[PDB]
């Protein structure tokens, strides 16, 4: 703000461009009904996985 | 008795009243050549005093917002 008369704006698009990417990172990871689902590459120690 | 004038610019007075001195009495063509030669020292001053102020290269007009 160099000057009371020099109008002294500010811009956000810093602030809306973390927004916009944080709309869409809770919306894929912190969205479903949990976060991770380990699975196994064999059955007989799937029933460690679950 | 004194004024800043003519510690200044008293050639000025002189002149300016030579003009009603040569109107009191009928020479008329001095009374021009008082007349302009009056009015030239004088236009001198205010220029003098115009160029003295908002010297310093001011911007037009330093636009606030507030």
């Amino acid at each position: 703000p160099v000057t009371a008369g020099s109008s002294s704006w500010v811009d956000r698009t810093v602030w809306e461009s973390v927004n916009g990417t944080l709309q869409d990172i809770i919306n894929v990871f912190c969205s479903g009904d949990e976060a991770v689902t380990f699975v196994a590459d064999n059955q007989q120690d799937s029933d460690a996985a679950d | 008795d004194t004024s800043t004038i003519l510690t200044i610019a008293p050639e000025l007075l002189l002149y300016f009243t030579l003009r009603h001195a040569c109107l009191f009495v009928q020479d008329d063509n001095g009374v021009q050549k008082w007349s302009a030669l009056g009015k030239a020292i004088l236009d001198e001053m205010v220029e003098q005093n115009k160029k003295q102020e908002y010297s310093g290269s001011p911007i037009a007009i330093p636009n606030n917002m507030t």
